[PDB]
């Protein structure tokens, strides 16, 4: 049973649109962000960073 | 002189009419709407308040 699910929507920085995405077309698999403030990273299937 | 004639007139054609405009209003029907507030609650107990 699902007890919650906190769904955010955190932005891309610009060092990753532009390296990234603009860059090589790719996204990084971690959302580091400022949220409530407060640092919150958030790793896409608690792994490393892809 | 010649005197000017009047002109015989505009034959008029009797009958009846109906006029359309385009259609903007939406169709409209019944539904029935079937779900379930699922509602997940959690609660911290303090020493004299919760």
């Amino acid at each position: 049973q699902f007890m919650g699910i906190f769904e955010d929507r955190a932005p891309v920085p610009f060092e990753e649109v532009i390296d990234k995405i603009n860059a090589k077309g790719v996204c990084r698999s971690t959302a580091k962000y400022v949220r409530n403030n407060m640092e919150t990273t958030a790793f896409h299937r608690d792994d490393h960073e892809t | 002189r010649r005197c000017p004639t009047r002109p015989e007139g505009q034959n008029y054609t009797e009958g009846i009419a109906v006029v359309f405009k385009e259609n903007i209003a939406p169709y409209k029907f019944k539904a029935t709407m079937y779900y379930k507030d699922v509602t997940v609650s959690q609660v911290w107990f303090g020493h004299r308040y919760s």
